[PDB]
């Protein structure tokens, strides 16, 4: 029984990754044995092997890795070392490559047997789907093995591209949007697709201070939970009237609880019913969906649609985690999306300017405060970029706001202005 | 010529689902059928059926080609995966649907299951979102894919079921670097140290950047020791986050006995009904015990269990929170209150409490 | 024997008039009779009457004595004044309410009122709390008792009567200091300067310990010159707060062109309803513009006009703010939100949010 | 008129502070003209056209104050000097001193003619009732006049010591309480005398690192603005239930709209009526005071009463305003108040071993932590003290808390223990 630790978790009604390991190292051996050309058959049971070692250990037993890629690209593949590599000598390396998933992880068949063919020539065989931030993730390979892969799925019929990593701009994610959803304010894939190939470039060279994410929600229920773990969460919003088909409330009503449901739960009070007519105040609603998930055959987004855009969302380190506020209350999102491109690249532009090493926009904007950062994407600050306004009077005052005055030429004849 | 690059992801509308694409940006309405299976009816009065199955996440190659003859047989080639990593399959004909389920049970071993539905107010517990721990990263404190089998194994039957009277979320991350949404969603473990970084100065001299290590660490705890050409760590100002590590391989801080993972909760991302919250801390430490993490998992499911007995229909952990205080929390879920719970991260702003992090605003 | 010294006040119960020290923490209840008269019913059946006067707080020596005569009659030698600086005389006979009223109104020109009633939901505005401005103090960027004036000018009937729907308190801070519970109130009124100060060297050098005059600086701003031996500040980083003049005479910052005022709104001190809160600048600034200061009492005008318009009974300003939004606050309120407004003081912890600041919880 | 710019300031309704100190000035001269012992009879006028000048400028005519002080005290007189001492020398030297009063500002017209007389004789006759930390001000006399007008203080039938200032204990305050109000829950002004007395030399004997305020209040109203302008607020509470007469109620629901006015503003929702009854779940019960407000002839304030003790509050400087926070969420409040005595000594030991220059208790405690903060005065970490556990996983543990391990072995080997 070589992995008596591990075995125990091939026990359960859950799917076994276990199980998942064990499958790909027996197929990856029978078929090296069948004369298939495997560069990696011993890759899965090193892997199974080592991890078995961290179960007995409880640590991990993987180091520091060096820094690894393609050619051409400074992304996409993060170096792995195991510092068992004499023991197990298939894991000394066991790189992973992020390979760039199609918008809302949608695939034919074809798409994903290419994605087979090529790992289990040049990988371990094991794989991710899908990575946090979306991408593909081809778990465990070696340095040599890195670009002739790339190149075969490069040369793939339906071919796949490389992902981001380092500090770069990150692949970007979608909720299925339109494909699927009748909540969707925008397509969220289209915009998706378009950013990635617009900003190929910032993806595959990392070039700036830090990684810089961007994720896109259909509507306000944020089904990638794009305020959390994006920099940039661009989310459906609209501005009109709820659209609401009367009679099919009355169907909802006549075996829904709609009073208690959803008038009470209703965050702002905006919505009524009397047993006859649903009323909503579209002035009072802040359009948080409740009523609209809660009643999806009766209730519709607006028609004047677009989004609103969430900066500096992020895990903690290094000045806390951070759900992103409200940076831009309302933006079209219209084919080929300049707007949005327009704001994003002056961040790009005044970030790398000003960022420290490892510093997020979110903590830049923290440092350099809204007022800059407002200025740089060309807007007015707006009441609904905070809960309240400042609790102290200890304000920045422009130098062209002030009254000229004997002070103020006290200060232009020192060259303090 | 060399090589091709910068040519990006292949294009999604070509991967869709010929009923899928037809339909695009075009839906009436959708509506849950039985746990797993969501009925979704065009404007153009074409009907389409999701069918969601959990994964591990990891998967062998053979797994996606088994999934591949499945989804050729009643999918018509297609299929997609979530935000969650379930994974989909887009029945047109309502008599296969359960068909396809005996075979996806019999051929991968994957549950039906992971869905919701505001409209009757019944929900299932969706998969775990997770990272690598010791399957491949360098600086975990805790395993992921362990715990998370572990964990569904115990709630198994919230998977497959609607059992809940609101969405309830769970999340792990391996490390304080808190690598998916495990900051904010409702139930969250987070994997954390307890023991401050012994320096090895020998690789800090050849393998480290020693001013960016030191500007790294968020209280201070590093000074450069320029004698010495080392770092000098003092343990009063550490809190053991790790992400000295991560800038340095010299700063280890792993203590098998005493990493562990913290319970955070009341996180939540949606703006339904009340504001996105990020997640609290309730219990401090439980301890790694490979295979099968007995003690993480009783105290999850003692946090889930108790929130499910008392929460209304929508209800979600930190709107139950809400509404009963958090002197009732801890009286509830039998969980004890101690100092470690109290904040005292120095460095995040006041100011970010009065941004607004929610797109809920009126017009 | 030598001059005495630690004896410390007066025991307030030898000041007491007889009928309260004989009732003591033996009350029944109060009743509000009518604006500036409260009512108080004491378990053995003696009932009092504490009538209220609203003051300017500076007195006359003079002043105080024609109150004491008046005391004398009316009140039987005994008087006390509130903590907004109101004065309150005892009457047992109610029969010489009416006459004790029109005595003070006449002898020293203050005005009976200052009360409110919870009980049929109806406030009186009363004193306003404010410090020492021009009349005594080195620090001050607007008058203090010159602008309550003005402002008491103008709401005068809303002291004398009970007209407002909740509890408003004004209070005026001369400077950042505060020096009162100005930072939290329901309308504050608070210097500011706007220009940032000029090193006088010289005075630097003979009077100022620079060390801590640098540590004052919450922005980091002042660095030491050693060379001169004497302070540098990057004007980039000065939020004209005032606090290095405070420490240090060489750092003043005065412009009488660029001085005035910020107005906050939305504090609150009590517990009943709602927790407390830390009031919210919607103002940045309104000149100096003695001795009536029209401009900043328009805007205080303004916003409580506003507020009394449309509050519920007992809803105060930021309980209103509550209901409605700031969005609606600053369309009702004529007023226009800046990027001044939104909060940059990094200094304050993040952590500081996620504490009680409020006697409300469960046992 | 001389003074064209303050007499605007004698019209309009409310009671003028200009007449105030024109009356002074009348009155003081006329005094010294009729051959009284009044040692400044011009200070009242010099203090009229200073301001009268400041308000033709926009500015302040005072300049920081020499130190200065009464014999055998170190704080209770601010020195302040004009920068307009040749053109007005009546005003060079115009000092403060605060005169400790008495607990709620209870006086008697004795008492108050005895300050009226001595201030007279010794300084301008100006004068605040009351400074805001609750201090009668004597407002303005000379160096050579502060011993002699202290003496006299002294010998007074009803005599009147200094309050503080400085880096000392201030002259703690205190709502009216149970001399006048039916809510008190607990002897407020009993305490504030008793806490004045006791550490009377900690009030006039500056030793601190900065100041320290105490104030009192009876319940959750906070009348005297304790959690605000005081580091240690001392509020009334209950723990029991609140008491209801039932017959009263019954009176008040036949005019007041209780449902609207009291059921629907309740923090918790914990007081209900259906019309016959009241019903308070007091376990939901925070003690807010809003129905006790309301129906003050049918509620009152439970039986076993004693304080929250909140700790912090303080102005903005340095590091942010501060609304104290639980530190106590009970202690009991009976004479000689041992228990509040014991946690005050044990903050002002630590405060003073500690603190910085100028740093505040509620700065210190931010700074030093919760935890060291709880272990000074000896009381455990309770839920009650926050509004919300924590919201990152940053935690600090104690060394007795870890498991014994090689590399707790380790730590201590190198001393890192
Ligand atoms: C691969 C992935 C884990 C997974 O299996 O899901 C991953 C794993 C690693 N992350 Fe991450 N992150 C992954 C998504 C995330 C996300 C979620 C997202 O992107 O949607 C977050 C939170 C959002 C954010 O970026 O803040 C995340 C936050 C981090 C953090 C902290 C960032 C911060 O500013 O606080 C670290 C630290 C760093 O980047 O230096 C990090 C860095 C790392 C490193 C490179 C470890 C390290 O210390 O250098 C990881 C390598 C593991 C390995 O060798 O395989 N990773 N990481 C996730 C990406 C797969 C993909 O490419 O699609
Ligand atoms: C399939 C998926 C989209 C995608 O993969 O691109 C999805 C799809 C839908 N979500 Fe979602 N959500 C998906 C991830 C999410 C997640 C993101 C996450 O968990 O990381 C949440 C945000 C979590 C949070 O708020 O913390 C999410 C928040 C919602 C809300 C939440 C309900 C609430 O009370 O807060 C709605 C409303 C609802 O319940 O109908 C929602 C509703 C929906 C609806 C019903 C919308 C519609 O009109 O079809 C979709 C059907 C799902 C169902 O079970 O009823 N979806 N949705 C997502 C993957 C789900 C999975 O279980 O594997
Ligand atoms: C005399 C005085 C205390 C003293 O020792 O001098 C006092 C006396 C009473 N207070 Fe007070 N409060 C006094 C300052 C305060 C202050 C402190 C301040 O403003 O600096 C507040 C805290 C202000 C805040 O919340 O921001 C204060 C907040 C209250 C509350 C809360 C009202 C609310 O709706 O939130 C009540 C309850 C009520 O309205 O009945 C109150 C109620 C009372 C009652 C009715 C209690 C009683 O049973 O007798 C007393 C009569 C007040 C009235 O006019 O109805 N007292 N009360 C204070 C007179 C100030 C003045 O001249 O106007
Ligand atoms: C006299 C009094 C104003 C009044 O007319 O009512 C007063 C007047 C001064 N205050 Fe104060 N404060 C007065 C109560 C307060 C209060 C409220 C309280 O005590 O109830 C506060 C807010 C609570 C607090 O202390 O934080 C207050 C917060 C300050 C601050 C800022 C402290 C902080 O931590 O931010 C300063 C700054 C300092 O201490 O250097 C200050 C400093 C000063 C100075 C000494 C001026 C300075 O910048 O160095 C004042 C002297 C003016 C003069 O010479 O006439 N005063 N000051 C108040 C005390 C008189 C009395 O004994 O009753
Ligand atoms: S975010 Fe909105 S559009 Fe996208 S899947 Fe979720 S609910 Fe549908
Ligand atoms: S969307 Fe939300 S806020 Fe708007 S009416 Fe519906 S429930 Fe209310
Ligand atoms: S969370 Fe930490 S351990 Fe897990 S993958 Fe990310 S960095 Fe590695
Ligand atoms: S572990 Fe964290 S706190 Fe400790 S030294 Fe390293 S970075 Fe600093
Ligand atoms: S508020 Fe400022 S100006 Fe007014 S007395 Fe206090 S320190 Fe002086
Ligand atoms: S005024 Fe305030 S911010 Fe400006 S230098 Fe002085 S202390 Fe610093
Ligand atoms: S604080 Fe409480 S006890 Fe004191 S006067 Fe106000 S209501 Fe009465
Ligand atoms: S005291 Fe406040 S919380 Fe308690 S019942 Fe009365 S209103 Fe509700
Ligand atoms: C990288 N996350
Ligand atoms: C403070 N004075
Ligand atoms: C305080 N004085």
């Amino acid at each position: 029984s070589e992995t008596p630790l591990l075995d125990e978790l091939e026990k359960g009604p859950w799917p076994s990754f276990v199980k998942e390991i064990k499958k790909t190292a027996e197929l990856m051996e029978k078929a090296a044995a069948e004369g298939k050309d495997v560069k990696m058959p011993k890759g899965a049971r090193g892997l199974l092997k080592q991890l078995e070692i961290s179960y007995k250990d409880k640590k991990t037993h993987w180091k520091h890795g060096g820094i690894v890629s393609v050619v051409g690209y400074g992304g996409g593949v993060i170096g792995r070392y195991s510092d068992l590599g004499e023991q197990i000598p298939e894991v000394e390396h066991f790189h992973t490559m992020r390979i760039n998933q199609p918008s809302g992880w949608f695939y034919s068949t074809k798409a994903l047997r290419g994605l087979c063919d090529v790992w289990e020539k040049w990988g371990s065989g094991l794989t991710n789907f899908h990575g946090s931030t979306g991408d593909i993730i081809f778990l465990g390979t070696r340095s040599e093995y890195l670009q002739p892969c790339f190149e075969d799925l490069g040369n793939l019929e339906i071919p796949f591209d490389i992902g981001g990593s380092g500090s770069d701009l990150r692949t970007p994610s979608a909720c299925m949007g339109p494909a699927l959803c009748e909540f969707a304010c925008y397509d969220t894939l289209e915009l998706c697709y378009d950013l990635t190939m617009t900003y190929q470039d910032e993806l595959h060279r990392p070039m700036w201070p830090y990684k810089f994410k961007i994720k896109c929600a259909g509507c306000p229920n944020d089904c990638v939970a794009s305020k959390a773990r994006s920099d940039f969460a661009i989310i459906g919003t609209w501005k009109d009237d709820i659209k609401v088909d009367q009679e099919a409330v009355k169907e909802y009503a006549s075996w829904m609880d709609i009073e208690n449901e959803v008038v009470k739960l209703c965050p702002t009070g905006a919505i009524k019913w009397d047993g006859k007519e649903l009323t909503i105040d579209n002035r009072e609603c802040v359009r948080c969906m409740h009523c609209i998930n809660k009643m999806p055959k009766a209730l519709k987004p607006g028609d004047e649609r677009g989004a609103t855009i969430l900066i500096g969302g992020k895990a903690p380190f290094v000045e806390g985690a951070v759900i992103g506020w409200v940076a831009v209350p309302f933006v079209e999102v219209e084919k080929p999306y300049d707007e949005i491109k327009e704001i994003l690249e002056a961040i790009w532009d005044w970030w790398d300017e000003e960022g420290k090493f490892r510093e997020r926009i979110g903590e830049l904007i923290w440092r350099k405060g809204m007022r800059e950062f407002l200025k740089v994407i060309g807007r007015e600050a707006d009441v609904r970029m905070v809960k309240a306004p400042r609790n102290n009077p200890f304000m920045f005052f422009e130098k062209d706001e002030l009254k000229p005055s004997a002070y103020t030429e006290e200060l232009k004849k020192r060259g303090m202005w | 010529e060399g090589v091709k690059t910068d040519f990006g992801p292949p294009y999604f509308r070509d991967l869709l689902h010929p009923v899928i694409a037809k339909n695009y940006g075009k839906w009436k309405y959708h509506e849950v059928v039985k746990p797993g299976v969501i009925k979704r009816v065009a404007e153009s009065g074409d009907v389409i059926y999701v069918v969601r199955f959990g994964t591990p996440r990891l998967l062998s190659i053979y797994t996606v080609r088994e999934l591949c003859d499945i989804a050729d047989k009643y999918s018509d080639g297609y299929l997609r995966w979530t935000s969650r990593n379930n994974v989909e399959f887009f029945v047109t004909d309502e008599s296969k649907i359960d068909d396809l389920i005996n075979e996806v049970q019999e051929r991968v071993g994957f549950p039906c299951g992971g869905t919701w539905d505001a409209v009757k107010g019944e929900y299932g517990l969706s998969n775990i979102v997770h990272t690598q721990g010791w399957i491949h990263c360098h600086t975990p404190a805790i395993d992921a894919s362990g715990i998370v089998k572990a964990v569904m194994d115990e709630l198994y039957e919230y998977f497959t079921d609607h059992k809940l009277p609101a969405m309830c979320r769970i999340s792990l991350a391996c490390c304080a670097n808190m690598c998916g949404a495990v900051h904010a969603s409702d139930i969250a473990i987070v994997g954390i140290h307890r023991t401050p970084p012994i320096p090895n100065d020998e690789a800090i001299r050849k393998t480290c950047e020693i001013p960016s290590t030191v500007a790294a660490c968020p209280t201070g705890a590093l000074k450069p020791d320029m004698k010495n050409k080392t770092i000098k760590v003092d343990v009063e100002k550490c809190m053991y986050c790790g992400n000295c590590y991560t800038m340095c391989p010299g700063m280890p801080l792993f203590d098998p006995e005493n990493d562990g993972a913290a319970i955070m909760v009341g996180g939540k991302l949606s703006e339904a009904r009340r504001m996105p919250e990020l997640s609290k801390v309730v219990v401090p430490w439980v301890p790694n015990e490979p295979p099968r993490w007995p003690t993480l998992v009783k105290y999850v499911k003692q946090i889930l269990e108790a929130w499910a007995a008392n929460a209304n229909k929508h209800e979600r952990l930190i709107e139950w929170v809400d509404r009963i205080g958090w002197e009732r929390f801890f009286e509830l879920t039998g969980l004890e209150f101690t100092q470690h719970l109290i904040d005292d991260y120095r460095i995040t702003p006041y100011f970010y409490s009065e941004f607004r992090a929610s797109t809920q605003f009126k017009w």
